[PDB]
C-alpha cells in the first residue's frame, strides 16, 4: 500500500552534468545503481515520487 | 553512461547524466543476441514486479 | 583485500561478519556537500 | 576538469616491489631510474593486472 | 557521417549527407567519458557564445 508515504516530501540536489557541461541544482538526481540479478534488470533510485498527488 | 529526465509543469525540460558500466553475463557456452525458437532451459535469477512488504 | 574471500560469515543466517577492504576517506571539493572515499571493489564477482 | 585513479595494494620484499592494480578505464603506467641510467619504460593497462620491478 | 535537416512550409522534409570522421583529443593520461566530481583541472580552449565584432 501506499499508505508509507503521507508524511513525506521530495527534496533537490547536486548534480554533475545538467546537459551542458556544467553543474547545477536539479530536481531530478541519481541514487545508487544495482546491477545484481543474472538476466540484467536494474533498479534505480532517484529523488522525486511518482504515483503520489 | 546513463541519463534520466522529465517534462516540467511549465513546458521546461530536466537532465542528468552519471558514468556507469554496463555489460550483462553470459550463460551457457554460447553467446546469443536474442531469444530463440527451438532451444533449451537453463537456470537464472531476476526481479518481481510485487509492491508486498 | 581483492581476492576471494574478502568477506566470510558461519552461516546464511548468522549476525557476525568479517571483513578485510580498505576503507580510506577524502578531502571534500570546493563549494559541494559530499563524503568521497576509496575502496577496493568486490572479489567475489571477479571469481565469476 | 578530468578524475582521478583508485590506490593499488603494495607488498614488500628483498629488492622488489609487488603492486595489484584496479583500473575502471585505460589508465598509463611509467617508471624510471634515478641516477645517471633512466631506463624508460611505459605501457597501458585496460583490465586487472599484477607486476613486479 | 554528418547529417542536416529542416521542415518547409508545406509539410515537407529535406536532407543533406556529407562524409566526415569526428574522434576527440584525448587530455591528461586517462581516458574517460563523463564529467565526475572529484578530480583536477587542466587547461583547454572553446567557443565563446558572442555575437560582437
Amino acid at each position: 500500500n501506499f499508505n508509507v508515504y503521507k508524511a513525506t516530501r521530495p527534496y533537490l540536489a547536486h548534480c554533475p552534468d545538467c546537459g551542458e557541461g556544467h553543474s547545477c541544482h536539479s530536481p531530478i538526481a541519481l541514487e545508487r545503481i544495482r546491477n545484481e540479478a543474472t538476466d540484467g534488470t536494474l533498479k534505480i533510485q532517484v529523488s522525486l515520487q511518482i504515483g503520489i498527488k | 553512461t546513463l541519463t534520466v529526465g522529465f517534462t516540467d509543469s511549465r513546458k521546461i525540460s530536466h537532465t542528468c547524466t552519471h558514468p556507469f558500466h554496463h555489460e550483462p553475463p553470459v550463460i551457457g557456452r554460447e553467446r546469443f543476441h536474442s531469444r530463440p525458437q527451438h532451444g533449451k532451459e537453463l537456470p537464472c535469477s531476476t526481479y518481481v514486479q510485487s509492491t508486498a512488504a | 583485500p581483492g581476492q576471494f574471500g574478502d568477506i566470510q560469515s558461519r552461516t546464511p543466517e548468522s549476525k557476525d561478519v568479517y571483513a578485510n577492504t580498505q576503507l580510506v576517506l577524502q578531502r571534500p571539493a570546493a563549494g559541494t556537500v559530499h563524503v568521497p572515499y576509496s575502496q577496493a571493489p568486490s572479489g567475489f564477482k571477479y571469481w565469476l | 576538469r578530468v578524475p582521478k585513479a583508485r590506490n593499488p595494494t603494495v607488498t614488500y620484499g628483498k629488492n622488489q616491489v609487488t603492486m595489484l592494480l584496479y583500473p575502471d578505464h585505460p589508465t598509463l603506467l611509467s617508471y624510471r631510474n634515478m641516477g645517471q641510467e633512466p631506463n624508460y619504460h611505459e605501457e597501458w593497462v585496460t583490465h586487472k593486472k599484477e607486476v613486479t620491478l
